[PDB]
């Protein structure tokens, strides 16, 4: 059953082989609503897809472990450990127990993770620099969209460096909010007119007779959580009709008191009102001639991110403009975006901001939308330096992986026992990172393999090499011959990524192996 | 698998072989039956490939290319699937032999930046040069009227054509600005074009007949609720317990009626256009007082009644305004068409026009209609877009032609690549000459000859087969035609040949 | 029922009814103070469900 179990997870496993890299293969998810949608990130399509066998559900739930402290190595896990009970099957056949195979792999695993330490070329100096964040975000961008890489590369970065603030050696104030980043994206254009702006962006339009205020800068804002509307008692206060006498004086009566109240408020300073709620017809006119822009704010999420940025206080009341609590903007404007004018919020060197949002453009929705989520997986990947050894990094594009092949196999012959065995075949499973690399670009498959063990295979007088250890798996795309060295292009994965996706399919591809047999029973 | 990718290319094979007939002007047409059964029958691929609703995923693809063709440009839709599709169809035996297909699809796009700067060299700007304002207009029109049966009358058609995109602002141009109404019955060459707007006759009660036909400066008024007292469809109920009070009710009900009538007679409005039907008690009362009044208003005709004279129209007659009021130059209601028809003439404040056509049956006049909506897509992208290339094949070939000679100087697997991108650019001379009729063995032979010889304005004769210029024959189209047509074809060609397993929820 | 003629007298209407618990809140945060206040290495903190 566990060699019948591989080949149902062999099927998922040639899914994930088409999934990791620039070259790979995107897959149509259609939905039972009638939606139908493309995206390269297998962690979504797992998501869509109903999973049922048993040893499926483990690289599932593996990979939303992975979903968490990080966005990247969705890709790493699904086909890292798929190879692990691959290359297993030569140990199943020869008649060795599951049980010691397991064991093979905890002792190859602390030998891995230590190395991992020793092998750390740079180091993050956490500089927060516009330069410093491309070397992270543009190997993020690759195997998700492409041709966007070096596009992408100066909106990313600029966007992340806004609300990461200056500081240094300090950990013990958390930062980087997951909501603080928002991307959206607008029909038309393309990303040639995109820039960065440090603000939160509204798509809802200017309701109000107030396009755009003034250039003085520090505008007051009030946040106003309950709508507009007269004055009522807390203690019941219904209203109710009885003759056609008291109708005339509902009209006139709160024609009087709105007037009333929107007068003291706007005479307080405060020339922006955000009301949460819908905002009545008698309450806007009176608004539009003293100058006060009306902006509606239905999301209570938006809210939130915006007492961080400008100051305002939500209040639950109405009627009580208190100074203390509102904000402060520079510039409050409506700009016109794909065609449609929307009313954006912005500001120049001052009040320091942590929450920001990118503005797109594009002309297909479709390639657009996996943008969004190539962004936002780029986001993620900006967690992945911390105190804790974040800014650790090794060369990727196929670069460790067989430079570790190399130095696991050397442990092996320093071990005694049967161990040997399982140790050879950890290092086998690493070979189908560069193959996955060099069958999606079209290139030759016998042709790189030899290559690659030449550059990572050399003659130095002594133990440790020396001049070149960044050879790595390059696609060509070229006409007759050569490659180009990972440092050139600054094309690698972070020591967090590779550590933590290595240490749960470890873990996820031995789990499969410990269940011989299934029972099904009601429950 | 391998075998999904090869199932993909001949599913979009089926939807590419029935836009195959439909490029060209004379080309077949597509009949599709909805589910509403209303039955269309149109040239233009953007309309046809909108009612398939195909549930393969790859078809979809083709859907989101043919909106922005018809968004950013609005022609060449049919064009556009063809060319995106037939890349896949050569590429099927090159899968067979082992080649990837990151490989045949990361060569097409090199071949399209090559394709990208051999635009713009192909790209002749011209306006005043060897030409004027009218003669541009009207050397064009009769180009798309050619191989029709409009084109022994198309010397009254351009003079109407001409006058139709001037009386709208040179600078943005619409199609949809210009109206067409099929009338039955008469002789095609009769018809005449109209600035405003016309209605449809529908009136089936009595007291015609007396009405002048000629108005010096009426008043238009648009009201938004129906007045009437006793119609011929519904009742009225009236229950009361009095005797005496039976022919009071009746009476104040039309009291009630004339109340909002004799407000529209204080403000002195000749035109009434309503989108309900009027009842016999206003139409009677409006006849003495020479007031004229239109039920059963159209509500897109309605719409641009208000961009013509710059009216708006009011729910009640109490509180309008004296500026949803408008005033046009003249009212004239004819006899063409063997019916008496109603329309707006001389509105300078005007949006929008009417272009009135006449034949025996709407289904030729049909043919008229989307033949004119040719000849305005090149005006509309002519003024705007200042770069204009030969069309008609001309600039295809040459496209092919260039790659062949790339291919040689290109070591690699691109050679081959992009000596079958060349080859299956030849896809789109060839079909226009298979629809007309023409031998495509003979024609695209003879065609290579010449083009071989260092002119690169060649194009392919439409009205007699032969091997021509396209130049003389006035066969003229925008250069974002061709920019938007090789960026859509490859984002859609390589987008499909990037799946490799179709995957499809139910629930 | 609260009846307030301004926007300032309903502040005073709800500190009313406040007033009750803030007369409880003064004697927590004053027995913090009156036992070891000034002492290092003392807290309150409140477990109140």
């Amino acid at each position: 059953q566990i060699i019948k179990s591989i080949a149902a997870i062999r099927e998922l496993h040639q899914m994930c082989l088409t999934s990791m890299g620039p070259c790979g293969r995107n897959k149509i998810i259609v939905n039972h609503l009638g939606k139908i949608i493309i995206t390269n990130d297998a962690a979504t399509m797992l998501r869509e897809l109903d999973i049922v066998h048993p040893a499926v559900k483990v690289l599932v739930m593996a990979t939303e472990q992975q979903k968490i402290d990080m966005g990247d190595g969705t890709n790493l896990v699904m086909i890292l450990a798929g190879e692990l009970l691959n290359v297993s099957e030569k140990l199943i056949s020869m008649g060795l127990s599951a049980v010691e195979i397991i064991q093979g792999y905890n002792m190859a695993r602390k030998f891995t993770l230590k190395e991992l330490d020793e092998m750390v070329v740079g180091e993050i100096t956490d500089k927060n620099d516009k330069n410093e964040l491309l070397k992270m975000i543009k190997p993020v961008i690759s195997s998700k969209k492409y041709g966007s890489e070096d596009i992408l590369s100066e909106l990313v970065s600029e966007a992340v460096s806004h609300v990461l603030p200056v500081a240094q050696q300090a950990g013990e104030i958390p930062y980087f909010n997951v909501d603080s980043i928002r991307v959206v994206k607008i029909m038309g254009g393309s990303l040639s007119n995109s820039t960065v702006i440090k603000g939160m962006v509204f798509n809802r339009e200017p309701e109000g007779h107030v396009k755009s205020l003034s250039e003085d800068k520090k505008h007051k804002v009030a946040v106003f959580t309950c709508p507009l509307d007269i004055a009522n008692t807390e203690t019941k206060g219904t209203v109710l009709l009885h003759n056609a006498q008291e109708m005339l004086d509902f009209s006139k009566g709160e024609e009087k008191q709105i007037d009333a109240m929107m007068k003291e408020i706007a005479d307080m300073g405060v020339e922006c009102i955000v009301a949460g709620a819908g905002v009545g017809e008698l309450a806007l006119h009176y608004l539009n001639r003293y100058g006060i822009l009306v902006l509606k704010v239905p999301s209570k999420f938006e809210l939130r991110r915006l007492c961080r940025v400008c100051g305002a206080t939500p209040l639950p009341r109405l009627g009580a403009p208190t100074p203390e609590e509102l904000g402060l903007v520079e510039t409050v404007k409506t700009m016109e975006i794909g065609g449609d004018r929307v009313t954006v919020f912005k500001q120049e060197q001052g009040e320091i901001s942590r929450t920001s949002t990118i503005i797109l453009r594009g002309a297909t929705q479709n390639n657009l939308d996996d943008i969004e989520r190539a962004i936002d997986d780029g986001v993620a990947a900006v967690k992945g330096l911390m105190k804790p050894s974040g800014g650790k990094l090794l060369p990727g594009a196929g670069a460790t992986e067989i430079e570790l092949i190399s130095r696991i196999t050397k442990y092996g012959e320093r071990t005694p026992g049967l161990l040997q065995l399982a140790i050879k075949q950890f290092a086998v499973a690493f070979e189908v990172v560069p193959r996955t690399l060099a069958e999606t670009a079209g290139l030759d498959v016998n042709e790189v393999l030899p290559n690659l063990y030449a550059a990572h295979n050399v003659t130095e007088p002594g133990a440790v090499k020396t001049d070149h250890l960044y050879k790595g798996v390059d696609i060509d795309g070229e006409s007759d011959e050569g490659v180009k060295d990972i440092r050139e292009e600054n094309i690698y994965d972070m020591l967090a990524t590779k550590k933590f996706a290595i240490n749960v399919a470890t873990e996820a591809a031995t789990t499969v192996l410990s269940i011989d047999q299934i029972i099904m029973a009601k429950k | 698998g391998k075998g999904q990718i090869i199932s993909n290319i001949n599913a979009c094979v089926a939807v590419q072989e029935a836009l195959k007939p439909t490029l060209g002007p004379l080309g077949s047409d597509i009949l599709i039956v909805t589910s509403n059964q209303k039955t269309t029958i149109s040239n233009d691929g953007a309309t046809i490939l909108k009612l398939l609703d195909v549930v393969h995923p790859a078809a979809k693809t083709l859907v989101d290319i043919s909106r922005a063709q018809d968004a950013e440009v609005g022609d060449g839709t049919t064009s556009v699937t063809i060319l995106a599709g037939e890349l896949m169809k050569e590429a099927k035996p090159f899968l067979e032999e082992g080649i990837s297909s990151h490989l045949i699809m990361k060569g097409y796009r090199k071949a399209v930046s090559l394709a990208v700067e051999k635009i713009n060299e192909l790209a002749v700007d011209i306006t005043s040069e060897k030409s004027s304002g009218r003669e541009l207009l009207e050397r064009c029109a009769r180009t798309a009227m050619s191989s029709k049966l409009i084109h022994n009358n198309a010397d009254f058609f351009v003079k109407m054509c001409v006058d139709a995109v001037l009386s709208l602002d040179r600078n943005d141009l619409d199609d949809k600005l210009i109206g067409i109404k099929k009338i039955p019955g008469g002789a095609m060459e009769e018809s005449l074009f109209i600035n405003g707007v016309a209605f449809k006759k529908t009136f089936s009660y009595a007291g015609f007949e007396q009405q002048p036909k000629k108005f010096n400066n009426p008043k238009i008024l648009s009201l938004n609720v129906e007045l009437e007292l006793k119609a011929e469809k519904d009742n009225a109920e009236v229950r009361v317990e009095h005797v005496e009070d039976y022919q009071a009710i009746v009476d104040a009900e039309w009291q009630l009626i004339f109340e909002k009538l004799r407000q529209v007679e204080e403000t002195g409005a000749n035109i009434v256009l309503s989108k309900l039907p009027i009842g016999d008690l206003a139409t009677q009362f409006f006849a003495d007082r020479n007031i004229f009044c239109a039920g059963r208003v159209s509500a897109d005709d309605m719409n641009r009644v208000i961009q013509a004279v710059g009216g708006s129209i009011q729910s009640t007659t109490s509180d309008i305004k004296p500026e949803h009021l408008g005033t046009c130059a003249l009212f004239e209601e004819m006899q063409i068409g063997s019916e008496r028809y109603n329309l707006f003439q001389g509105c300078p404040q005007a949006k929008t026009c009417t272009l009135l056509l006449r034949g025996g049956a709407e289904q030729v006049i049909a043919e008229v209609e989307r033949s004119l909506h040719d000849a305005i897509m090149i005006v509309k992208r002519a003024l705007q877009n200042k770069l204009i290339v030969a069309g008609g094949g001309a600039t295809e070939m040459e496209v092919s032609k260039c790659l062949r000679d790339y291919s040689k100087t290109i070591a690699g697997k691109q050679q081959m690549i992009i000596n079958a991108f060349a080859k299956a650019l030849e896809v789109i001379p060839r079909q226009l000459c298979e629809n007309a009729g023409f031998d495509a063995i003979e024609i695209l032979n003879k065609l290579r000859l010449a083009h071989s010889k260092g002119e690169k304005w060649y194009g392919v004769v439409f009205e007699t087969e032969n091997i021509g210029d396209n130049f003389a024959k006035f066969v003229w189209e925008p250069a974002l035609v061709k920019i938007n047509a090789l960026n859509s074809a490859t984002e859609a060609t390589n987008l499909i040949l990037s799946v490799d397993e179709t995957i499809t929820n139910k629930g | 029922g609260f009846f307030y003629s301004s926007a300032d007298q309903r502040d005073k209407l709800a500190a009313s009814e406040r007033k009750f618990v803030d007369a409880k809140l003064k004697k927590i945060i004053d027995l913090k103070n009156e036992v070891c206040g000034m002492d290092p290495d003392k807290g309150f903190v409140i477990i109140n469900q």
